[PDB]
């Protein structure tokens, strides 16, 4: 299989939105998820380096997990400075090969 | 502090190889991974291969075996990638990535470079 | 380690193949003809012992071919 | 009609009094059954899910020590001790060093050393049982209706699951009544004594009393993140040097150790919860609502075209695919076999009474032409069909290759495999307990011996009863030995 | 490897510790014992073969002995 | 009492009890009176009452 996540819009009030991962039953359902964020034109950073585990990021409103076969991500208090493309990236055990996302591009009114 | 240079973008002609050089000091080289993660202009990134500095062989992805290839010296830290044939499509910049040898830890690129970029034109 | 004692026999039987059929149904002998060739001294002291231990044809036979049987896979 | 040419399909015909026949329906493979006027119809088994599993017993197959720690004591003053001893993650041996007045002890001797390290365990291997209450197998009836897309089509058909709680079921079928089916999952597979292992992607099922002896670290599988491991100097290995220290390696990962270890083991592809393939069990016809569902046609009279052409299967049954002219009546199609120079009616035809249903659809008359030369006739008009068909078997030829699905099929089921096409009667059941005691004791007597080593206790029997003056002992160990060379050549399928 | 013929008995020995010793000692031993253990069905077998053949107790001994040890290790 | 004229559900699975003995729980949906609740053992192909 493939992953494949839908590019949204939000807005800079505070909400929850939900940027979900949706993968199979080798790749992403047995096998812990990575979420990344880049700020566009330059070098992604890491956002997520567990399951629900985030080394530096944004503390306290960057929290997800995953679900079966879907991975989600959730967002509180997004404000502009979070206009990013976010990434959910996972190993494929199958194919011996991690699988990267197509991409969001997750816009902050 | 832990960082990959990845040297200066450079750009070439068609039917040429072209090499990206990608160094990173500051800790031992050899128990980490190089993922060499591909990126196009308003297009998703997509991961092509390892390189383990110790031991390690070429396991690119599908896509992309026996259209790259991957070396590496152990004495200077250094990773090196360049691409055997140039066609039109790979007009990138093509980065380099840490990455762990745990089995969730395949997918985990913790640190990143600048990007070398390289495009290809007449 | 746990590649050592596979469950070959044991007994859950079932019409499709198993995992590695082809494979399993001759690493054994596989491993006992390799160290065979590789080892030729065996043979004369398989040779030695039978002759001198079988009393008939039958238990001369039957002993050489488990001597030379047992120890290349209890190497 | 699902069953065509797929996996060595046999027919089962006969019907018992009250018309019950019982039928052990192996997996990856099907039956079909004719009968004395009832509509003939294959069942096959297959997606025996099980759900809602149980964890318990996660291994682990890799391992990172991460801390290391020493602690040395000069000789003769007891074993050095070292403070990261009790804690519930560290595992280490104690060895003797040789220590001298280079060494910092004034007595000389052999001293005591620890060297204890912590131990992350990586890539665990979950086991998985799997209970009775949620278990659910499913078994495909499908008609012989003569439909244009019924050959070969794993689609067609309706589904009757059936669970250990709810044995009996009923299917209900599209005008044709309802079939009995009293099929017992309680035996055949039992899974009480069989855990599924997942690792990676990939799943097996284990004998359970395998399940545990296989050496590796073990733990409680509450998934509660920081499990205590059972047995952790199994994997992590000591090597003391030419005397002097003392390191620690790791041992590296089990991938393929365990991959190597599972070779007798099946196969259980898992995406939602589980699906277990290659299943086993016996089931229950009771055929008593099955209606003809042509009692009232009639037989038309206009012609016959055929659209492709004759063809066979492995066994003795030929496929016809003919189409109807410009009747509206749907009819029932007659049929008749024909010998070369001589009229004689012998060809069986295998499904149930042909109907065309409809004018443009075609059918699918498949039947069971004699040996020989065959002649075959499609209507009552002098010039509705002739095909002429030529088999090859013999019937000497046809007898063995029966006897030895017959006995490929003991091989593998056993003590039931009397119940395959057992009809009620005395002597199926004799042989049934006859055969259950003889199984019992040769798997008992025989249980984990390979194949390679039941052929040469097989021929070293039979040598032994080619060789023996007491006549009585002599055949019954030559028929041992004669069984044991075949059970040893069929098995591992 | 396969480990199912681990490189032993080379001769090629010297002072110094082997990559394993304290367990390689006992594993393939350890392997046999608890196959006996899990598996008595063998032994009657076993016992049966060894005391037909030719019997003189040296014989019966080394069949029995050879026939249980070489069905575990070689399954 | 009289006997029981409705089904019968399984609530929860049969089990043994190392003495070949069996404990068959059943809840009995049927709103009628309490009832017996009628009992009979089918051999294997047969219809034999043990
Ligand atoms: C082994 O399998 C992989 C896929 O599992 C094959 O990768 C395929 O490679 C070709 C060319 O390298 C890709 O075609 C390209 O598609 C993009 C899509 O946007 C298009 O824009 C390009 O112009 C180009 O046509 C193809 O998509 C890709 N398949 C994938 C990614 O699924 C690979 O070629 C195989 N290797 C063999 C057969 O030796
Ligand atoms: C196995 O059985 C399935 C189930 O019927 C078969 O699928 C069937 O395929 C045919 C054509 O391939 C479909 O015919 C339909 O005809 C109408 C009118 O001409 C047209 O409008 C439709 O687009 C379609 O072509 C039929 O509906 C379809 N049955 C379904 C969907 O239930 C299948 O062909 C059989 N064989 C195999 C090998 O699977
Ligand atoms: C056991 O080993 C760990 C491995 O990291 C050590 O933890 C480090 O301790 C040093 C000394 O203070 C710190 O500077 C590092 O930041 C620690 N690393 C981590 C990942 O925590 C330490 O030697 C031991 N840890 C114990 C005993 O808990």
């Amino acid at each position: 299989s493939v992953l494949t996540q839908p590019p949204s819009a939000s807005g800079t009030p505070g909400q929850r939105v939900t940027i979900s991962c949706s993968g199979g039953s080798s790749n992403i359902a047995i096998n812990t998820v990575n979420w990344y964020q880049q700020v566009p034109g330059t070098a992604p950073k890491l956002l997520m380096y567990s399951n629900n585990q985030r080394p530096s990021g944004v503390p306290d409103r960057f929290s997800g997990s995953k679900s079966g076969t879907s991975a989600s991500l959730a967002i509180s208090g997004l404000q502009s400075e979070d206009e990013a493309d976010y990434y959910c990236a996972t190993w494929d055990d199958s194919l011996k090969d991690v699988l990267f996302g197509g991409g969001t591009k997750l816009t902050v009114l | 502090q832990v960082q990959l240079v990845q040297s200066g973008a450079e750009v070439k002609k068609p039917g040429a190889p072209v090499k990206v050089s990608c160094e990173a000091s500051g800790y031992t080289f050899t128990d980490y991974f190089i993922h060499w993660v591909r990126q196009a202009p308003g297009q998703g990134l997509e991961w092509m291969g390892w390189i383990n500095p110790i031991s390690g062989g070429t396991n690119y992805h599908p896509r992309f075996h026996g259209g790259v290839t991957m070396t590496r010296d152990t004495s200077m830290k250094v990773a090196y990638m360049e691409l055997k044939r140039l066609t039109s499509d790979d007009t990138a910049v093509y980065f380099c990535a840490r990455g762990r040898d745990f089995r969730g830890g395949y997918s985990q690129l913790d640190y990143w470079g600048q990007g070398t970029l390289v495009t290809v034109s007449s | 380690s746990v590649a050592l004692a596979p469950h070959v026999g044991m007994g859950l039987d079932t019409r499709t193949q198993t995992w590695m059929s082809a494979e399993g149904a001759w690493r054994q002998v596989e491993k006992v003809e390799t160290w065979a060739l590789r080892h030729p001294g065996f043979t004369i002291l398989a040779l030695f012992l039978a002759h001198y231990i079988g009393t008939s044809l039958t238990q001369k036979v039957v002993i050489f071919i488990l001597l030379m049987l047992v120890t290349p896979s209890m190497t | 009609m699902r069953c065509v040419g797929v996996g060595n399909r046999d027919f089962v015909e006969g019907l018992s009094g009250a018309t019950w026949v019982d039928v052990v329906l192996e997996h990856g493979g099907c039956v079909t059954t004719m009968a004395k006027n009832k509509p003939t119809l294959d069942i096959e088994l297959q997606k025996t899910e099980a759900t809602q599993l149980a964890t318990l017993r996660k291994l682990c197959i890799e391992g990172k020590i991460t801390n290391i720690t020493t602690d040395s004591r000069c000789p003769t003053q007891g074993e050095a001790v070292l403070p990261e001893e009790q804690d519930q993650n560290y595992v280490c041996k104690h060895t003797y060093v040789d220590r001298g007045w280079g060494n910092g002890c004034g007595l000389f001797g052999k001293g005591s050393l620890v060297t204890c390290a912590k131990f992350q365990c990586l890539e665990p291997i979950e086991g998985k049982v799997v209970q009775y209450e949620n278990l659910k197998y499913t078994v495909i009836i499908t008609v012989h209706t003569g439909d244009q897309h019924q050959v070969g089509n794993e689609t067609q058909g309706v589904t009757a699951e059936i669970t250990p709680q709810a044995s009996t079921t009923e299917a209900i079928l599209p005008e044709y009544g309802t079939l009995g089916l009293e099929c017992s999952p309680r035996t055949g597979l039992d899974f009480n004594e069989m855990i599924l292992l997942t690792m990676k992607n990939k799943a097996w099922m284990v004998h359970r009393q395998w399940f545990f002896d296989l050496p590796l670290p073990w733990a409680s599988g509450a998934t509660t993140e920081t499990p205590t491991w059972n047995r952790k100097e199994l994997l992590v290995t000591f090597k003391n040097a030419h005397a002097k220290k003392q390191e620690v390696v790791v041992l590296g990962s089990q991938e393929g150790a365990m991959h190597t270890a599972l070779t007798g083991a099946t196969e259980i592809q898992n995406s939602g919860g589980t699906s277990i393939f290659a299943g086993h069990l016996k089931c229950r016809l009771k055929m008593d609502k099955l209606e003809l569902k042509g009692m009232s046609y009639a037989m038309c009279t206009n012609t016959f075209v055929l659209k492709k052409e004759v063809s066979e299967t492995q066994h003795g049954t030929i496929l016809i695919k003919v189409e109807y002219k410009g009747e509206d009546a749907p009819c029932k199609i007659p049929f008749s076999t024909e010998d070369g120079q001589g009229k004689a009616h012998n060809g069986r035809l295998i499904t149930a009474n042909p109907v065309v249903t409809k004018k443009e659809e075609p059918v699918n008359i498949e039947a069971e032409p004699p040996f020989g030369e065959s002649n075959i006739v499609i209507g009552i008009g002098d010039n509705a069909l002739k095909i002429n068909w030529y088999k090859k078997g013999s019937s000497i030829g046809k007898m063995f290759e029966a006897t030895a699905r017959g006995a490929r099929r003991m091989a593998i089921l056993g003590d039931t495999a009397w119940d395959f096409g057992s009809v009620g009667g005395v002597l199926n059941s004799l042989g049934k307990m006859v055969h259950q005691i003889f199984g019992s004791a040769y798997t008992a007597l025989f249980s984990g011996v390979s194949w390679v080593m039941k052929i040469g206790i097989g021929v070293l029997l039979t040598w032994i009863g080619l060789n023996s003056k007491n006549t009585s002992m002599s055949f019954s160990c030559i028929a041992i030995g004669i069984i044991t060379l075949y059970l040893g050549a069929v098995v591992q399928a």
